[PDB]
């Protein structure tokens, strides 16, 4: 599986953005896509994710403002930013998470074997 | 006399069946009553799926573990597979396995289910992490022993989910398998529909049809008193304290879970059979395998007779439809095998075209109903099930009360039973070696003789020409055969 | 083939009753269509009465109520019981069979095997 994000750049504060990542290579309607932040040094911060099919997980400094959409027909996944901050620009990775070796949910980024290039 | 013979035939057959249907769609009124409230994204069973199997097609077992991964329930705690063997060649099921799933094969040199300490612990010790045993060849039921007490060891698992090694499920087959459980305390297993997609031959295309009525009338039928029969297999749920509580008794008995399902049933528990959870399996495309599967089955049946009418007196006045289902099953054989009897021996052309005109008329209707329940206009081939059950249920039956060289033991019956059909049949022929236009008896057992032969031969026609345009094919042997063509 | 042997006959005085009857000597009669035929003095074969392979009672005009036709094929024999008699009754009366035939059973020419004739008369 290969994932692919696109969408961002350069916002004045308030605002809204819409990042795609679309995934070459089937999904199993079990496999958890996420998104993970890397702000300017830091490590990877965890913002959403969701199984492939029905669920959703929205972490505590983004819930209410970022939306999590899945087409689940074009392998494609939305994230919609909206009320943008200084605070959260940086990049954004859309990795996902195969129910191979276990089906817990992990939030972690080490359990989360495909990932994405950096996208601001 | 043949008159009222053939109509107390016609009652007997066609009204049990008019019950079930009338039980089944209650049935499923209940269900579809009880999914109504079902809260969108419900998860609140915790599952561990089973399989076991023993040298499955390496296709098939993979696109049934791909169908386990696709699914969309979102509480599965675990998969565990159990493989009856650690021979090389059952090493092909854990490479498949490690390709859709990770490398946790474990090859114990114990059989589980024969040791002291029989817990799961002994070898497992990550619950969290699907598990893939090659365990030594047992049998069906060991493997399966194997699989509960894996998935018994996680105090957090609620339910179990058992299919085949070559069960393609349906993305909502777990989740209506295990939504029922939670519709009543007294509910401890749910049973799914199977259904035949390899409809490529003219056996197995009547197969499916056989299998769509005895799930869904046979068993919608029963799951109204809440009664079903032979849970698991292809693909059926049971709560985790019911099989901790019956595990134990069925492994030391002196796989067809039928004696799964009576140890269930005898403790008072309610069974019910749900048409919304689909699995997909084949069928035989051989007559002869066909005759062994059907052998094996009803000695199966009358092996586990007693027990089932024990289990349907737990019951207070449920139950009095398993007793009245088993006493008629052997009535109708008995019913049928009479009638032949009675009209081969006799040589009667107006007895034997009114029986078969009666038994075309009422497989005609049940054909219909078939047809009209799944949206099918493939379920009137089920008119031409009449000559595979002749022809190989009854040797079948036969052949299992007379077994309780090896051909002998397995054909000698069969063979015998088509040697006095045909014999019955030329005799009756060169008995009545006459033609009289001027009667209007004989032209009526001539027309309707022709008709029907008319009529058998229109719909074997119809079957040949949908075979060669593919059109008896189903959608997911269409897809099956196009990713075999490349693999 | 069938050998027809009849038997009964004689004489009656008026509103009587007899029975003639006609054996088959040949191999599978009861898939043989039967039949009673008179043929009067001066007139010619009359279709009398019939019965089929699978029983089914034929009887002529001025016939139907007085006639009676029946078969039995542990001893293979046709009998027509005669119930009432007329003057005009008074024909000789034969026994015909058939195995294969179309849809007239009344001519003459659809039986193939023919007896040889009891002479029926009533006197006034
Ligand atoms: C030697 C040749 C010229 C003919 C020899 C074969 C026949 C004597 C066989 C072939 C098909 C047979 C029939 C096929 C199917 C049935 C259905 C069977 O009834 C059922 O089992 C149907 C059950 C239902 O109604 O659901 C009763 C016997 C009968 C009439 C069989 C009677 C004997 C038949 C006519
Ligand atoms: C004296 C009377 C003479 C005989 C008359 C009565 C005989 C009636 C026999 C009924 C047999 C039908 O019952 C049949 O049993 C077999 C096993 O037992 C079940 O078979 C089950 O186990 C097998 C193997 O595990 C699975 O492949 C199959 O998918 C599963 O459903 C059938 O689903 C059930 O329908
Ligand atoms: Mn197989
Ligand atoms: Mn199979």
């Amino acid at each position: 599986v290969q994932l692919v994000e696109s969408g961002g750049g350069l916002v004045q504060a308030g605002g809204s953005l819409r990042l795609a990542c679309a995934a070459s290579g089937r999904i199993f309607s079990s496999d958890t896509l996420a998104w993970f932040r890397r702000a300017p040094g830091k490590e990877r911060e965890f913002v959403a994710a969701s199984r492939w099919s029905g669920g959703g997980t929205d972490y505590a400094d983004v819930k209410g403002r970022f939306t999590f959409s899945r087409d689940n027909t074009r392998n494609t996944m939305c994230l919609e930013m909206n009320s943008l901050k200084p605070e959260d620009t940086a990049v954004y990775y859309c990795a996902l998470r195969t129910a191979r070796d276990s089906y817990y949910y992990t939030r972690n980024p080490t359990g989360y074997d495909y990932w994405g290039q950096g996208t601001q | 006399s043949a008159v009222w013979g053939i109509s107390v035939y016609g009652v007997f057959v066609l009204g049990f069946y008019i019950a079930q249907i009338v039980f089944s769609e209650f049935n499923r009124m209940r269900l579809s009553d009880w999914i109504s409230l079902r809260p969108d994204n419900w998860n609140a069973t915790r599952v561990a799926v089973i399989i076991a199997g023993y040298r499955e097609d390496p296709f098939m077992f993979k696109k049934c573990l791909e169908s386990v991964r696709d699914s969309e329930y979102g509480n599965v705690a675990r998969l565990i597979c159990v493989i009856d063997g650690d021979e090389e060649e059952d090493l092909k099921m854990a490479e498949i396995y490690k390709q859709v799933y990770n490398d946790n094969v474990k090859k114990p040199g114990v059989v589980l289910c024969e040791s002291e300490n029989k817990n799961g612990s002994t070898i497992d010790s990550d619950v969290s992490k699907n598990i893939c045993i090659l365990q030594p060849h047992r049998g069906k039921r060991e493997s399966l022993y194997t699989g509960f007490q894996l998935a018994s060891m996680d105090p957090s698992v609620h339910a179990v989910v058992l299919i085949d090694s070559d069960t393609v499920l349906e993305k909502n087959a777990i989740l209506e398998v295990v939504y029922p459980l939670s519709c009543d305390p007294n509910i401890k297993a749910v049973a799914g529909e199977c259904k035949i997609w390899n409809t490529d031959t003219i056996l197995s295309m009547l197969v499916s049809w056989r299998y769509f009525s005895a799930f869904n009338v046979e068993r919608g039928a029963q799951s109204l008193w809440k009664t079903v029969q032979c849970v698991g297999g292809p693909l059926g749920a049971y709560t985790i304290d019911i099989i901790n509580e019956i595990k134990d008794p069925w492994i030391t008995q002196t796989g067809d879970n039928r004696r799964l399902t009576n140890e269930v049933l005898m403790r008072g528990k309610k069974i019910v059979y749900t048409p919304f959870a689909v699995g997909w399996s084949d069928s035989p495309t051989n007559v002869m395998r066909y005759i062994v599967q059907q052998t094996r089955w009803s000695k199966s049946w009358c092996r586990e007779i007693w027990y089932t009418l024990g289990s349907a007196w737990k019951h207070g006045f449920s139950g009095i439809y398993l007793a009245f289902e088993c006493m008629y099953q052997i009535m109708y054989f008995f019913l049928v095998m009479y009638l032949f009897s009675y009209i081969a021996i006799k040589a009667d052309i107006r007895a034997q075209t009114a029986t078969v005109l009666v038994s075309t008329l009422v497989t005609i209707i049940k054909s219909s109903y078939l047809a009209l329940r799944a949206k099918n206009l493939k379920a009137f081939y089920f008119v031409l099930y009449t000559y595979v059950y002749f022809f190989c249920m009854i040797p079948a039956r036969i052949t299992a009360m007379f077994t309780m060289w090896l051909w002998a033991k397995q054909f000698l019956i069969t063979y015998m039973w088509w040697a006095g059909v045909l014999a019955a049949g030329v005799y009756s022929i060169v008995d009545n070696w006459y033609f009289d236009w001027a009667d209007i008896q004989y032209r009526f057992a001539l027309v309707g003789i022709c008709s029907y032969l008319v009529f058998v031969s229109i719909v074997l026609v119809i079957y040949l020409i949908g075979k060669i345009t593919t059109w008896n094919y189903t959608p997911l042997q269409k897809e099956l055969i196009e990713e075999r063509y490349l693999h | 083939q069938v050998q027809l042997v009849e038997s009964g006959g004689g004489l009656v005085q008026a509103g009587g009753s007899l029975k003639v009857s006609c054996a088959a000597s040949g191999r599978a009669f009861k898939t043989y269509r039967m039949a009673w035929f008179r043929q009067a003095p001066g007139k010619e074969r009359e279709f009398v009465s019939g019965i089929s392979a699978l029983e089914t009672t034929y009887y002529a005009d001025s016939v139907k109520g007085r006639f009676t036709i029946s078969r039995d094929n542990t001893k293979n024999t046709v009998s027509l019981q005669m119930d009432s008699l007329k003057p005009e009754d008074t024909a000789v009366y034969y026994c015909a069979a058939r195995r294969y035939g179309g849809t007239d059973y009344t001519t003459t020419g659809s039986y193939d095997y023919w007896g040889q004739g009891t002479q029926v008369t009533v006197s006034s």
